[PDB]
């Protein structure tokens, strides 16, 4: 998942860091940019980077349960699969941090029937 | 750039008016309806006048709550004649009547600025300190209004907790939002995205009234202003108030 | 205060827990979803005791 | 409820989970009822309470001006018996310049 | 701890805070025809959110 | 449908599915249809109530629009077409009396 | 029949008063009402002066 | 007149006065890097709106008795197309117009273009309708 | 309803009501047991109610202010600012306690329904202020003597603009309203019509409303 | 809807100026509004009825308000 | 199904303009005569425009 | 569900965004209103008012009930086409509204 | 581009007429031909049998 | 929400009942002004002969001495336009519905609140309040 979010990243940053030392204008909105590109850009990386903070620690319990409890987890595939379709609707479910910012409807709602 | 050319013909546009059915704007003296135009440019060096701005807005700018200094008294002047006709200093008393002060206003502000009792279970009604603006703005309810969001800078967000509403003024977006309040009310509100220095003191106050009431501030503060006539109240506002009525 | 027509609607007073006001229909609508969806748990709370 | 509708029930257990909770499951069941009950009644309560509130939101928004304008006329009308009263005061009045001074 | 009370004490709370204490009503109001309802507990204090 | 008197297109009957044969599938035009339908019931085949379901699609335009006195009475064709939208009384009115005229029983 | 529904139109005043006059008057099938419904709801065209010249030089239907 | 009049009268009769008086004020500001030209006279002027005003006579019972927005512009269009190629033949002959007497020339013969060629093309197009 | 002119107003008939005997019409109306109660609410609410406006005892008169917030009403209620005089509801002292409505929506020359799914009108706005900027070079400069901006206001005639720059202004907002006035000065400097320009249609598909014959295209039916 | 209760005020000063305007709207209106000037303000005869209930009374009773129609007369002549 | 998606059909219009640490509302000229052509319900739910 | 509405998404929001993109000499408008129709008027943002009553108390069903027909009262709006009624009385029970067509005003329940 | 003569506001025998012949044209359509009830239904399924 | 998410339907609570005095004589009386059809405003009160009598003289209800009269539209001043013969007949076959009105309005300015309402502080319960 990182391997996948660090270029778009490192591109949003880039970009604000030539619009603020180069006055390239990606976001301004006068003469073409918008700052919802920018929104857009960084939690295209944001939600993936909490999935990431946020899975290994399934991995914590579902290594440490079993040990004490001398039995197998409940479906090891199954948890596999989840967290994979979690991390396949990561990159589907990052305008819901953008809901407010004036998205048109089709995105809104396909955010949050996403997430 | 190039030149305004000696002569243009110009089509007159058609069914831009349905008033009555005529699709024809124009009719000359003949009385025969015109398609077309001649427009002639009679001196070349001369500049093109800019375009009259032909927007009116009556402009509620909502700030924070400013201190005052000295509790300054009611004066009004005769007939521009700085002899005091009046001055006093009202207050208003619990039962609604603007009673004449018997003590010193300015104390009583300083008493209430340096220590004023509070407790631990005290209303927001009572205790107000990052929610004060100097003008508050009043819709009427039971009613819609389209609100046109907007931004002169960043981004910063209109949040009305009460009415559970959230507003993100983005810069060049011209959101349009519904806005319906069911209810009169009055309504606090703060930026709820991180704009700087002055982030948290940027109150809200939404004054939300039954129709009549609405209309009474509208005709006392509002269509006073955006008038452009002199500020005479007998030229002026009673105008209005006599000339525009619901 | 608009005479003694009390136009403040918040009314919240501190360590409140709840909506700061109850008197609008975004707010009354998710108040009650929020109750009746609290209500919707019993079988599984219950299952939760028993493990 | 549950496995008494499948006919290999062992089955249904391994295809869920290969997990056994079934009588946790059914414990659940009763205690389940017997807690979701003051839930529902205060619910019940508070339905109750948000109804009464749309209607006098209702009431509000259709007949609080129409009360105001009756007001307005009972005012008016109390005005117009004074003047009444008045106009026949002025009526011997004419009748007599200054008798009644 | 896990069943009883947290499934009763909000309930509780709220029943006696209709009853002992009007669910806080501004009482000095004119018609209550015309009146906004001062609406009894309805967020749960004992649930996380 | 939200000015109509049916839950769903579907419910609304034959004159219904004529009013979306009338117009492109893009017109609101076919929901004034739609309300003329509504307005035709049981007194199209009666010539007063026929004459009253075009006076009731005159005020119905004459309340979704600001509507000059005399106007909907100077209109030179009644007739409408595909891509016709109700952007004016005039258009509302008409898409109203096609409504009206589809209206059987 | 069981769907015909007014809608909103010719909603004028309905006399439930008995000695109410405009009840015999809506009897009338000749009553001429001051101005259509439709017409009730539409801006003025005539101005200021033709209006009240109009109404000045009115008859009553009876 | 003006002592006839209240306040916002006066008010009034003022911003009318001002708006119509834009062009006086930027009688004043002149580019020197302009291009120059002898501007049509106010008589060769006067000419050509009574041209355009002999077609418009032309047209008018035509376009008043057709009910079709369609039709009408169609009827434009092909109209403004021909006297747009001539107003482009009397803008070249008339910027490069060394004096009065050359652009009198051009603005007679566009006159004439649109008195004898403009009102039988006219005649033809309303004939089609 | 026995005379035949049953209804025809009297001449010299002026509605007045003195010395009238109100006990005929005591059959024709209902009064509950508790009239005088709502008598008093309707008295109470009326005043409590409307009177938003205080009798200032120093000026002898009525006076009011903007809302404000309850604290400021009352811990700030002898630093009142900002106190005018109380005109009244209306002018001639009828009510003005009415539900208000929707009043008929406007007639649109540019349809809001071109750029309908998007919640942010710049493209309806940019689309507005294009159509009224064609007007506008149509009708810019014979504002001041045939239309809204003659000297005689009695010939007065509405700017054929109007409508589309209304249409504009509540599209766009008050900064993208300037940016495009001052790309219409630009234009309008130069005598730039976009046909002067405009060479896109020879790139555009074919569409069934590019058909020659555009006044046979629509078919027209009852 | 959320209304305050405040009784009427019965305020002298206020029961003046109300007194004030309503004399002046009885005489006015008494003569079918036949007069140079006018001065009544027909809403404020509202709250009078709504401010200055004694006052009213006495208007309701007719010793008081043919005293009261003298006294005005006479301050009139 | 309240809040949204009703733009076209609004009593008036208000223009909210943040700028830096405060707010601006404007109200455009026609929400003046928008204010005087609102509909009054007069009677039985009768509306009126005057 | 989540490709299959996607590809939904895709159908009508770009590639429809990418068909009309200069000024239009005929019927500018009807293209454009064919776009954002088949954009706009998606039943998951107007599909809600057919049930109702289950969100909307009968009292508020009432009041909504109005909220939205004043809300929709724009002829020229097509997903108001594809919303449902709201000349509808409350499934439960009616308080204000005994007919559905007996109104005092064409667009008032009431 | 000449018009052509509007007819008058038809009657109610026209307006029955019509309606029948609307009829007798949706009855016609075969349940296998997918044309929604448009505007253009007739010209699409025209455009359709050409197509096969 | 959803089919049963609620669990249950106040449909006992009906609606506020109204019980005004003459609500019903002032919304008849109302409805027929409406049908009148009158654009003066002050027709609305059935005490307008008397309050504002100049309606049937000339109209001029305010004094313009200081403040410009301004005519711009059919629109404007309509309080300060007298009744036309028409409009007045249209007032006139209102007087059946005005004269009930003005006689409710009396008959309730009549009551006093004497000692003998007991139950004056308990009318809350009387005045179907207790949904
Ligand atoms: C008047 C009459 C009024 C009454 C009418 C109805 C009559 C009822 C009859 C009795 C009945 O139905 O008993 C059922 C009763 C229950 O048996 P069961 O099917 O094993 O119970 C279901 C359990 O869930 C056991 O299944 P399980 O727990 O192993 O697996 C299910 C569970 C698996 O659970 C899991 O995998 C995890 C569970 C937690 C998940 C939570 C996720 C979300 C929250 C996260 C936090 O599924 C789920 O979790 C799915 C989602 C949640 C659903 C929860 C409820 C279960 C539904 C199935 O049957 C028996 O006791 C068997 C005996 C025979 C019964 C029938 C005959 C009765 C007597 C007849 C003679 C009478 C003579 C005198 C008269
Ligand atoms: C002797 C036995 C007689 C049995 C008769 C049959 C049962 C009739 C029940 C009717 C209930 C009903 O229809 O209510 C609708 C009624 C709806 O009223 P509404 O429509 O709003 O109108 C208000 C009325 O006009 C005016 O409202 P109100 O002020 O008149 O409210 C009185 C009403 C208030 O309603 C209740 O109290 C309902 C019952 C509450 C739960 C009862 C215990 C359940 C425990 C389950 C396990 C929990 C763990 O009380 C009753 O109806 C109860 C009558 C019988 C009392 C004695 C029962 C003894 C055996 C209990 C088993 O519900 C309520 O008013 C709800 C109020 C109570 C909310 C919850 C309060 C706490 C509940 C749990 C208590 C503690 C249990 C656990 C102990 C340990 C805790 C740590
Ligand atoms: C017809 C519908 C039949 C199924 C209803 C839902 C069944 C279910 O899972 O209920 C348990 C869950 C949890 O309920 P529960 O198991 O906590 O029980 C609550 C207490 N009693 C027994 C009184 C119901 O039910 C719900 O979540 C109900 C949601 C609202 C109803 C609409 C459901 C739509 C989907 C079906
Ligand atoms: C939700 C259940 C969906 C179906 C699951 C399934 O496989 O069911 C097969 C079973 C039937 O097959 P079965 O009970 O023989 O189990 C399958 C056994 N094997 C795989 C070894 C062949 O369906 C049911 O038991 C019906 C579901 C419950 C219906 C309750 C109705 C209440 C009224
Ligand atoms: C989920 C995890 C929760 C973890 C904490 C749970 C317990 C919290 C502390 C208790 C709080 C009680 C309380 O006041 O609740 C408020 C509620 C409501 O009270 P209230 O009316 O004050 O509520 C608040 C009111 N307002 C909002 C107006 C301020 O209280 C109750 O419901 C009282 C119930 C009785 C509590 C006392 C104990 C009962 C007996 C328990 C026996 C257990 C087994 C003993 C075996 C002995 C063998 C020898
Ligand atoms: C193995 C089983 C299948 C698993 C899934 C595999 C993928 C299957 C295909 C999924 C496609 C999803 C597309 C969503 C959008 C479709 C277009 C749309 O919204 O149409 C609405 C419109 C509604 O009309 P309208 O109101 O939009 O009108 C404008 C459009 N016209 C005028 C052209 C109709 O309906 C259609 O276009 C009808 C056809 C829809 C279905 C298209 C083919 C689906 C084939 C599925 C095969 C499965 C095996
Ligand atoms: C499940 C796993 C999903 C993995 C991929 C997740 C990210 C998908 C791509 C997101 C960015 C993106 O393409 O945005 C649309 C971008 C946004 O570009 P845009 O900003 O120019 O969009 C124009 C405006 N709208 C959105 C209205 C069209 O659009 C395209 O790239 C359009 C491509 C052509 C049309 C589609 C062809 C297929
Ligand atoms: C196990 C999954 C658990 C989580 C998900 C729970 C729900 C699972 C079932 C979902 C079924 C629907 C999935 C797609 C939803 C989005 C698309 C949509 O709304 O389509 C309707 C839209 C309808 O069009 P529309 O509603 O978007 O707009 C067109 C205009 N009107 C409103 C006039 C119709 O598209 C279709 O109907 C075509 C679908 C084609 C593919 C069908 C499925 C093939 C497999
Ligand atoms: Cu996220
Ligand atoms: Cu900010
Ligand atoms: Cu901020
Ligand atoms: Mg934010």
């Amino acid at each position: 998942m990182l391997a996948t979010i660090t270029p778009v990243l490192g591109a949003a940053v880039i970009m604000m860091a030539f619009d603020r030392h180069w006055q390239t204008t990606f976001f301004e909105y006068a003469y073409g940019g918008d700052p919802i590109l920018s929104q857009h850009l960084f939690w295209f990386f944001g939600h993936p980077e909490v999935y990431v903070l946020i899975i290994p620690t399934f991995g914590f319990i579902n290594m440490i349960v079993p040990h004490n409890n001398t039995r197998r987890v409940a479906s090891k595939h199954h948890m596999i699969w989840a967290i994979y379709v979690m991390a396949y609707m990561g990159y589907l479910v990052w305008g819901h941090h953008m809901y407010l910012v004036g998205l048109d409807h089709r995105s809104r709602t396909m955010y949050s029937t996403i997430t | 750039p190039g030149e305004v050319l000696p002569l243009r013909i110009i089509k007159y546009p058609l069914g831009l008016e349905t008033i009555h059915n005529n699709i024809f704007e124009n009719t000359n003296n003949e009385g025969n309806v015109e398609l077309f135009r001649l427009r002639f440019n009679s001196n070349s060096s001369k500049m093109q006048h800019k375009l009259v701005q032909d927007t009116i807005y009556l402009t509620l700018k909502q700030k924070r709550y400013n201190r005052k200094k000295v509790v300054a008294p009611q004066i009004k002047y005769y007939k521009k004649t700085d002899l005091v006709k009046y001055t006093g200093k009202p207050y208003l008393s619990n039962d609604k009547l603007l009673k004449q002060s018997i003590y010193d206003q300015t104390t009583q502000y300083k008493l209430i600025k340096k220590n004023k009792k509070r407790g631990e279970l005290i209303p927001v009604t009572l205790a107000r300190r990052i929610l004060r603006t100097k003008k508050t703005l009043v819709l009427p309810a039971h009613v819609n209004i389209t609100l046109i969001t907007n931004s002169y800078d960043i981004v910063h967000s209109w949040f009305i907790p009460g009415l559970g509403i959230k507003l993100d003024c983005v810069p060049g977006r011209s959101t349009h939002h519904t806005f319906f309040i069911d209810n009169v009310g009055f309504y606090y509100g703060q930026c709820a995205e991180i704009c700087g220095r002055y982030h948290h003191h940027m109150p809200i106050r939404v004054c939300a009234l039954p129709f009549e009431h609405f209309l009474l501030w509208w005709n006392t503060f509002g269509l006073p202003k955006m008038l452009n006539t002199v500020s005479r109240k007998r030229f002026e506002t009673h105008y209005e108030l006599r000339k525009y009525s619901w | 205060m608009w005479g003694n027509l009390w136009t403040e609607a918040s009314y919240q007073l501190n360590f409140n827990i709840g909506f700061s006001s109850l008197r609008s229909d975004v707010l009354i609508h998710l108040a009650q979803w929020q109750y009746w969806w609290w209500f919707w748990f019993a079988l599984i709370w219950s299952f939760y005791y028993f493990i | 409820m549950g496995s008494v509708w499948f006919r290999n029930r062992y089955w249904w257990y391994r295809s869920l989970y290969d997990d056994y909770v079934a009588r946790e499951a059914k414990l659940a069941f009763g205690i389940a009822a017997f807690i979701w009950l003051p839930h529902y009644y205060w619910g019940i309560h508070l339905n109750r309470a948000f109804e009464v509130n749309f209607s006098h939101r209702n009431y509000a928004h259709e007949w609080g001006p129409r009360r105001n304008r009756l007001a307005h006329s009972l005012e008016f009308e109390q005005f117009d018996m004074i003047l009444e009263n008045w106009q026949d005061l002025e009526d011997e009045y004419a009748q007599r310049g200054d008798g009644m001074l | 701890i896990v069943l009883t009370w947290g499934w009763s004490s909000f309930q509780i709370g709220g029943y006696n805070y209709e009853r002992f204490d009007d669910n806080g009503e501004r009482r000095n109001t004119l018609y209550w025809k015309l009146s906004p309802v001062e609406f009894p507990q309805s967020k749960l204090w004992n649930r996380p959110s | 449908m939200a000015q109509t008197a049916h839950q769903n297109r579907y419910q609304g009957g034959l004159c219904y599915a004529q009013c979306n044969e009338l117009f492109s599938f893009w017109n609101p035009s076919i929901q004034q249809c739609w309300k003329g339908c509504d307005f035709g019931v049981g007194r199209v085949n009666d010539p007063e109530g026929r004459i009253e379901a075009q006076q009731m699609c005159k005020r119905w335009a004459a309340e979704l629009y600001w509507t000059y006195k005399g106007e909907l009475d100077t209109i030179k064709d009644l007739r409408v077409h595909a891509d016709m939208y109700p952007t004016t009384p005039q258009n509302v009115y008409r898409a109203c009396l096609a409504g009206v005229r589809r209206q059987k029983f | 029949a069981l769907n015909k529904r007014n809608w909103g139109y010719n909603a004028h005043y309905k006399p439930e008063l008995e000695r109410s006059m405009k009840k015999v008057l809506y009897a009338d099938p000749n009553y001429k009402f001051p101005i259509e419904w439709p017409e009730r709801y539409m801006a003025e065209t005539k101005t200021l002066e033709q209006v009240m010249d109009e109404e000045e030089n009115w008859e009553y239907y009876k | 007149n003006v002592e006839e009049m209240d306040t916002i009268q006066k008010m009034n009769y003022e911003a009318t006065v001002n708006m119509g008086r834009q062009d006086l004020i930027t009688r004043e500001y002149t580019f020197y890097s302009d291009y120059e030209f002898i501007p049509i006279q106010e008589d060769r002027k006067q000419q050509m709106e009574d041209a355009l005003n002999n077609l418009h006579k032309i047209i008018h019972p035509t376009v008043t008795q057709l009910k079709k927005k369609a039709n009408v512009q169609e009827i434009q269009d092909r109209v403004f197309r021909k006297l747009q190629g001539w107003e482009g033949e009397l803008n070249t002959c008339v910027f490069s117009a060394k004096n009065v007497r050359d652009s009198n020339f051009c603005a007679d013969r566009f006159t004439n273009r649109i008195n004898t060629e403009g009102v039988e093309f006219v005649k033809q197009i309303l004939r089609e309708y | 309803d026995l005379p035949a002119d049953y209804g025809k107003m009297p001449a010299g008939y002026n509605f007045l009501t003195r010395g009238k005997d109100w006990r005929e019409y005591d059959k024709d109306f209902i009064l509950r047991t508790d009239a005088v109660w709502e008598k008093f609410q309707l008295e109470h609410f009326f005043r409590n109610y409307m009177k938003c406006f205080f009798f200032d005892h120093g000026l002898k008169k009525y006076q009011m202010f903007e809302p404000e917030d309850m604290y400021t009403v009352v811990f700030e209620g002898w630093a009142l600012d900002d106190l005018i005089t109380f005109p009244g509801f209306t002018p001639t002292g009828r009510t003005n306690s009415y539900q208000i409505g929707l009043s008929p929506r406007q007639r649109t020359v540019v349809p809001t329904q071109t750029f309908y799914q998007m919640q942010d009108y710049y493209m309806l706005c940019g689309l507005r202020f294009e159509r009224w900027f064609r007007c506008d070079l149509v009708y810019h400069d014979q504002r001041h003597t045939k239309f809204d901006q003659v000297k005689n206001q009695k010939n007065y005639k509405t700017y054929p603009c109007y409508r589309e720059y209304y249409e504009a202004q509540y599209a766009c907002q008050d900064d993208m309203f300037d940016f495009l006035m001052e790309l219409a000065y630009a234009r309008r400097a130069a005598d730039n019509f976009e046909s002067d320009f405009a060479s896109h249609e020879l790139t555009t598909l074919p569409t069934f409303y590019d058909t020659p014959k555009a006044a046979e295209r629509k078919t027209y039916t009852y | 809807m959320e209304v305050k209760y405040r009784g009427p005020s019965d305020d002298k000063l206020e029961c003046e100026f109300l007194e004030n305007n309503l004399l002046s709207c009885l005489r006015e209106k008494s003569v079918q509004d036949n007069v140079a000037k006018m001065t009544c303000r027909p809403e404020f005869l509202v709250w009078f009825f709504l401010e200055c209930p004694t006052k009213a009374a006495v208007y309701h009773d007719p010793k008081g308000l043919r005293n009261i129609f003298i006294q005005d007369k006479i301050k009139q002549k | 199904r309240l809040i949204e998606w009703q733009n076209e059909s609004s009593l008036f219009t208000v223009r909210v303009r943040a700028r830096q640490w405060y707010w601006i509302y404007k109200f455009e000229l026609k929400n003046f005569t928008d204010i005087l052509s609102t509909p009054k319900n007069i009677g039985n739910n009768r509306w009126q425009i005057n | 569900v989540c490709g299959i509405y996607v590809i939904h998404v895709i159908y009508n929001y770009m590639i429809p965004y990418y068909w009309v993109s200069t000024p239009l000499k005929n019927d500018e408008f009807t293209r454009l209103r064919m776009k954002d129709y088949i954009a706009s008027t998606v039943l998951e943002e107007v599909y809600g008012i057919s049930y109702a009553e289950w969100g909307w108390l009968p009292h508020d069903f009432a009041y909504n009930r109005m909220r939205g027909l004043a809300g929709y009262m724009h002829p020229d709006d097509p997903r108001a086409m594809c919303t449902s009624t709201f000349h509808r009385k409350h499934k439960y029970i009616e308080h204000e509204v005994e007919k559905v067509g007996d109104y005092h005003h064409m667009t008032y329940p009431k | 581009g000449f018009e052509t003569v509007v007819p008058a506001p038809p009657t109610r025998d026209d307006e029955l007429r019509m309606i029948k012949a609307t009829e007798e044209q949706f009855l016609q359509q075969p349940r296998y031909k997918l044309y929604m009830n448009e505007a253009h239904r007739i010209a699409k399924m025209n455009h359709g049998d050409r197509h096969n | 929400m959803a089919l049963f998410f609620m669990a249950n339907t106040a449909i006992s609570v009906p609606s506020v009942l109204d019980t005004s005095p003459c609500m019903k004589q002032m919304l008849a009386y109302e409805d027929c002004v409406l049908d009148a059809n009158v654009p003066q405003q002050e027709v609305i009160h059935p005490q307008w002969p008397t309050i504002w009598p100049r309606l049937l003289t000339d109209g001029k209800l305010l004094e313009f001495d200081k403040v410009p009269f301004h005519p711009e539209n059919i629109y404007n001043y309509t309080y300060m336009r007298p009744l036309t013969k028409k409009n007045k007949q249209y007032l006139y076959e209102c007087e059946e519905e005005r004269f009930v009105f003005k006689a409710c309005l009396r008959k309730v300015i009549s009551l006093k609140k004497t000692d003998k309402h007991t139950s004056w502080d308990t009318a809350e319960v009387a005045n179907l309040q207790l949904t």
